[PDB]
């Protein structure tokens, strides 16, 4: 006779899961819509300057073809070589001095790495 | 946070691989291994140096190569991620949900290895737990904060006893006389090396009586990766101690089979070529088991508690086997099953003569239970031992030499094994068990109950047979 | 009979332990001779 | 006595509807918070 | 100081490079958190350091610094009533600084620097001092703590602080060469403290347990080993010794054992009373706790710290009892460290030098004349935990070659709830002959003969029990049946002892002597009655047997009159039977 409470709890949990999935879809759309906004050229600059300093020494920098026009200047300023990659999207990648180590700074990876930490915060604030 | 990829893989063989240019990898860190096909595996750093770092792969190394494989860092310390909503959920050995419901939202992330408890911070266990079994509640009483394993064999029904204890566990706050509110009670149930049949049995048993509503299940199957069997008790204990020491829960932890854990530990240790022990088990097995068992206890200034009931199977019923032997050196007693009682059809087949509870003397008495518990337990043990001695004597020189007292003890032993131990599936209370114990104590002469004081005799020496 | 059986299994366990120790020593010495002949270069 | 579960089913549906309607009005603030936390 | 960086991390072992100039067995601080370690191997410009703490999360390249000094303990006022970890850190301070969990990297002084002590000088300016000489006294929980010159210090006194209150850091005495003597000094735990001379043990170590104090005695300054399987009662016996023995100071080392057993002492001892002096029992005890889940390498440090503290308290002129909860755990740590070094094992994986370590540890016990010219003693009782109860295990066999007493525990007795459960047929003692004059002077003139008679009766019972098991009691004559019944009475009414009963937990020597005399008197009278044709079944029904069985529960105050009444009843019962 107490299975009704179990059904209520399961329904609440599934509703919360669906809400979080909707939030994830909205965040994905907002992140993938970045290339159409004026903050985007500064965001890629920030990512490039962070990537080139995470590695103590960078042999070359790999950038998306649409992103390199906004970062060629500090590509020459830092003194590292510039390399293009059509496959790289929503960020830039750096290559270490010895060629063994590379660091990636794409926004999708950042979302994947940070959503499991901020899910509790967004749930607490939303509800 | 950025992502770092290490591609300098220089050597792969067995479960190990070497990364040469990875000085930044801390010792014991958890890493992700990704191959050319995009599949991701897990690993742990077991040794780090300037030349290379050695990573132990959680799964098999099939499909890896030195050209396309890359290694990335996940975290420096293995964190679980816990929440108070885990009650009623069902997870695998690595913590992923397997019940179909969506994943939880972590209130906190805690290291799964834990930290040792400061002895100055501990306090003496003081309160008992009603398991619903007379042989345990009366003679081998379990105390909140104790480690008390169950020793079983091959065909003995350990799983049924574990499920029954999980279903019937209660705290009985009324007997404390303090009148405080009933404290929250929860069960953390960790299963290692379980087949599909036993998995279905446990799921049905938990869902039959609604005990799942106050339980957290960690289920590791026999076909799962070996490393998952190692981490399951640590996940269970992390959840248990989080609940106990941050929400004042009284948590009962049950580990279904430590023999499978020991086999997994032996395999993993032998993969790394450590110095073998007595029967191939690693030499550090005592420390490894201690780091699991020692996490139970009670803390001064806190209301919660953690209780552990490990279950293990003695190989060939040899109590001197390394697994039960090392388990005994850590815990505070043992409950031992008997094959003779199993042949007689007795359930649960707990043999009270070789069983013991070290913390029992502090968990029972006036205010904790009825005031005659200790004396009746002692008298029951003495009388049953006398009856067993009479049985052993009869089977050699014949029954005809028996004195009236000897045959009285002989029949008392049979009545004991038929009524006190053979309870079936009943959820006996402590008062019911004490009433039954007094009922068959009255089977003996009043002057023969030497251990019991005169004041409890007459008050409880009712000279009545069992009403069941 | 049970005492004799227990003695037999105890002796078997001791012998197996000694054999395992000998195998470990053999592996150690093979590893070290390989290491010598390699690192001597 | 077999018709008990229907009322709990409809109550669970009502509770889920209440939770989702509470969530709908505030999704944008949470999305803005996520974008603020992720973006450099 | 020598300063290097981490080259390799593997378990509890760390290899540092750039450490050219570091010395063997010096203390090093590893990593950014400064974890304590010790050098055990030097090779090239590298050093091999075993870390006494958790090494998880360390990275290659972190700094390593060498302190230039070996592992040492601080010896001075403030050790009694305290509890310490493996490397002598106060656990109460660690709790009040870091909560309920023991975290690594905590630095705190062993002796409190804020407490002030009532200093009373005893030396005058211009006096010639030497190692071990008494400079002054300090009250310590009712003890008179003596401030000792460090063993390797010589000079002439130039200045003495007057009476007053000072901290342990105060330079109370200054020599003419500029050396300042404080209330405390440091000593390497791996060096035995020197003594003038070692004496022969001729006084008993009264444990308060009948079987050990009578059948297998140990003398002051002696050594005993108590091996046994799990559940046999090593911990209960050791706690009973720590609660009832006549030692001045008790040092308890929890080497790798459970934490609840260490919590029990802290909870209970402050409420019990010292048998030798008023005041709580905890003022007598120093605890060294390193539980099972604490770092493995700290067990050896625990053992050495405990033995060094025992040596210091001996040097002050006391008689100290040292209990080691399990040396098998220390052997396990040695095996693990040897495995990290890739050494060749001897057998069962233990390093070949295990026996030397055990002998060096056990040889620190003994009754000595201190450097200050007064008597002191250290008695060591060390428990062993053989795997599966196998007595051929290397640790047990190595221990049995150096100890003077062997208290073997039996699992068969323990599984029948027969405690203390010493196997009286497998045990032995080598101090029994040297203690006879003391027994004659202090207990009774004929005590050794009574003890020999009891042992002979036990031997005869043992030699009859197999015949009983083979043919059955019914075919035996009255004489051997009486022997069997007397052996049963001895086993169940003299050897048995409840460590939790209020009265039966402790037993004086005179009480055991009285019980033995009662048993022998009853045996003599029953033998005479049997020779007079009286049925043994009639003898078994005599009511005086209950008086004999109930004797051990009688309090010490009431025992002398109870003994006379029982002897009169014993003689009268067979006198009336005729
Ligand atoms: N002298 C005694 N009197 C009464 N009970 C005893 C006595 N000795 C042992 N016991 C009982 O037996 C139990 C086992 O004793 P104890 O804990 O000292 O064993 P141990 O040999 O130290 O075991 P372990 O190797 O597992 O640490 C005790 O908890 C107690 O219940
Ligand atoms: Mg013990």
């Amino acid at each position: 006779e107490s299975a009704g409470e179990l059904l209520v709890a399961t329904a609440r949990t599934q509703a919360r899961g669906e809400v979080l999935e909707e939030v994830r879809r909205r965040v994905r759309e907002a992140l993938e819509a970045l290339p159409q906004k004026p903050e985007w050229p500064e965001v890629v600059r920030k990512l490039a300057l962070e990537a080139l300093e995470a590695l103590p020494g960078a042999k070359a920098l790999v950038a998306n073809p649409e992103d390199l026009p906004h970062l060629e200047a500090l590509a020459r300023e830092r003194g590292v070589e510039l390399q293009a990659e059509p496959a790289l999207r929503l960020g830039v990648r750096a290559v270490g001095a010895e060629g063994k180590t590379q660091v990636e700074n794409s926004l999708l990876a950042r979302l994947d790495r940070a959503w499991d930490a901020l899910s509790s915060k967004v749930a607490q604030a939303l509800w | 946070l950025l992502k770092k990829e290490y591609t300098g893989i220089t050597y792969i063989s067995g479960p190990l691989l070497f990364v040469e240019n990875a000085k930044d990898l801390a010792y014991g860190a958890i890493v992700d291994i990704k191959d050319g096909t995009g599949r991701v595996r897990g690993g742990q750093v077991i040794e780090v140096s300037e030349e290379y770092a050695v990573i132990q792969v959680f799964e098999e190394t099939t499909g890896l190569d030195l050209a396309t494989t890359s290694v990335s860092l996940v975290e420096d310390v293995a964190r679980l991620g816990v929440s108070k909503e885990m009650l009623g959920r069902r997870f695998n050995g690595i913590g992923k949900p397997i019940d179909g419901l969506p994943p939880i939202t972590p209130e906190k992330r805690l290291p799964i290895t834990g930290l040792p408890l400061n002895p100055v911070a501990r306090r003496k266990p003081e309160q008992f737990i009603q398991t619903g079994i007379s042989t345990i509640d009366v003679m081998n009483t379990l105390v909140r904060g104790q480690k008390l394993p169950i020793f079983s064999g091959s065909g003995l029904p350990a799983n049924e006893i574990a499920a029954q204890i999980a279903r019937q566990a209660t705290v009985r706050p009324d007997l404390s006389g303090e009148g405080e509110k009933e404290e929250p009670f929860a069960v953390v149930f960790a299963a290692m090396g379980i087949t599909q049949r036993e998995l279905s049995y446990f799921i049905q048993e938990f869902e039959r009586t609604g005990a799942l509503s106050r339980s957290v299940l960690f289920l590791n199957k026999a076909d799962d990766p070996t490393i998952e069997r190692i981490l399951t008790p640590r996940m269970a204990l992390t959840v248990a101690e989080y609940l106990a020491f941050e929400h004042d829960y009284h948590v009962l932890v049950i580990l279904t089979d430590m023999t499978n854990y020991c086999e997994a530990l032996r395999e993993i240790g032998a993969a790394r070529e450590e110095i073998p022990g007595r029967r191939g088990y690693p030499g550090y097995m005592y420390t490894d088991l201690a780091t699991i068992y020692e996490r139970a206890g009670v803390v001064e200034g806190k209301k919660g508690s953690v209780t552990q009931i490990p279950i293990l199977s003695m190989p060939d019923d040899d109590r001197t086997h390394p697994i039960p032997d090392l388990t005994g050196y850590i815990t505070e007693g043992q409950i031992q099953l008997s094959r003779e009682l199993h042949r007689k059809g007795i359930y649960p087949p707990i043999d009270p003569l070789p069983s013991l509870s070290r913390l029992m003397n502090n968990g029972v008495g006036k205010g904790k239970t009825r005031e005659d518990h200790k004396q009746v337990s002692d008298q029951l043990y003495s009388a049953y031992a006398n009856g067993v001695d009479i049985r052993k004597l009869v089977a050699i020189i014949g029954e005809d030499a028996l004195t009236e007292n000897d045959r009285r003890y002989l029949q008392f032993a049979d009545a004991f094994e038929r009524f006190f131990i053979n309870q079936g599936q009943q959820n006996r209370s402590i008062e019911e068990s004490l009433q039954i114990a007094w009922a068959l104590l009255s089977m003996l002469p009043q002057g023969e109950l030497k251990r019991i004081s005169k004041d409890h005799i007459g008050k409880y020496y009712g000279q009545k047979l069992e009403e069941i | 009979i049970p005492g004799i059986r227990a003695q037999i299994r105890f002796i078997q366990q001791v012998l197996e332990q000694r054999e395992r120790e000998d195998t470990f020593r053999l592996k150690r010495i093979k590893g070290k001779i390989e290491a010598r002949e390699a690192e001597e270069e | 006595t077999e018709a008990l579960l229907a009322r709990y089913r409809e109550r669970a549906e009502a509770e889920a509807k209440a939770v989702r309607e509470k969530a709908m009005a505030r999704l944008d603030e949470a999305v803005a918070l996520v974008l603020k936390e992720v973006l450099p | 100081m020598i300063q290097g960086v981490i080259q390799k991390i593997a378990g509890p072992a760390v290899i540092a490079k750039g450490m050219l100039g570091a010395r063997m067995y010096d203390i090093c601080k590893v990593g950014e958190e400064g974890l304590v370690g010790e050098i055990i191997r030097l090779d090239g410009d590298t050093a091999f350091v075993q870390v006494y703490e958790d090494t998880s999360g360390l990275k290659v390249g972190e700094p390593v610094v060498s302190t230039g000094l070996p592992l040492a303990v601080e010896l001075g006022p403030g050790m009694l009533n305290g509890i310490y970890d493996g490397i002598q850190r106060p656990l109460e301070r660690i709790r009040e600084k870091t909560g309920i969990y023991i975290t690594r990297g905590v630095v705190v002084h062993a002796l409190d620097r804020e407490k002030k002590w009532a200093w009373t000088p005893m030396v005058k300016p211009g006096d010639e001092v030497r190692g071990g000489m008494v400079l002054g006294t300090v009250p310590e929980f009712g003890f008179t703590h003596k401030i000792l010159v460090p063993p390797d210090v010589r000079g002439r006194v130039k200045e003495v602080k007057p009476a007053g209150e000072y901290t342990v850091e105060e330079p109370v005495v200054v020599l003419e060469d500029g050396t300042e003597l404080k209330m405390y000094h440091t000593w390497p735990v791996r060096r035995a403290r020197p003594v003038q001379r070692k004496l022969d043990p001729n006084t008993p170590f009264l444990t308060g347990m009948r079987i050990l104090d009578v059948l297998f005695p140990v003398a002051m300054g002696g050594t005993a080993a108590i091996p046994g399987p799990f559940g046999a009662g090593k911990s209960v016996t050791q706690q009973s010794l720590a609660k009832w023995s006549n030692a001045d100071v008790v040092v308890y080392v929890g080497c790798g054992e459970r934490g609840n057993e260490m919590t029990d002492v802290l909870v209970e001892f402050p409420e019990l009373t010292d048998p030798k002096t008023g005041g709580p029992l905890m003022h007598r005890t120093v605890l060294i706790a390193n539980t099972s889940n604490m770092p493995v390498a700290a067990r050896e440090a625990s053992i050495y710290v405990g033995v060094t503290i025992a040596e210091y308290f001996r040097d002050q002129g006391f008689s100290v009892a040292l209990m080691a909860d399990s040396t098998s755990r220390w052997a396990e740590a040695l095996r693990e460290i040897s495995s990290r070094l890739e050494e060749m094992p001897a057998e069962e994986g233990y390093p070949p030098y295990l026996a030397a370590r055990l002998a060096a540890f056990y040889e620190r016990a003994g009754k000595v004349i201190t450097l200050g010219g007064e008597e002191g003693a250290v008695t060591i009782v060390g428990a062993v935990s053989p795997p599966g109860g196998d007595m051929s295990e290397p640790v047990t066999q190595s221990t049995l070659r150096i100890v003077g007493a062997f208290w073997r525990l039996d699992a068969s007795l323990a599984f029948r709830r027969h405690f203390p459960a010493i196997n009286w047929n497998g045990s032995y003692s080598l101090f029994t002959s040297a203690l006879d004059p003391w027994y004659r002077e202090n207990v009774a003139e004929d005590y050794p003969e009574l003890r020999d008679a009891i042992s002979e009766l036990l031997q005869r019972e043992a030699g009859l029990q197999e015949i009983v098991q083979l043919v059955g009691p019914d075919a035996l004559q009255d004489a051997e049946r009486l022997v069997i019944e007397v052996g049963r009475i001895i086993r169940e009414d003299f050897l048995q002892q409840n460590a939790y009963h209020e009265v039966d937990a402790y037993c004086s020597m005179k009480k055991a002597y009285g019980i033995m005399k009662m048993i022998l008197a009853f045996y003599k009278e029953a033998e005479a009655a049997i020779k007079r044709g009286v049925s043994i079944d009639e003898i078994l029904q005599l009511p005086v047997l209950e008086r004999i069985g109930r004797a051990r529960y009688v309090s010490e105050e009431e025992f002398p009159a109870y003994f006379e009444e029982a002897m009169k009843e014993i003689q009268g019962a067979f006198k009336a039977l005729a």
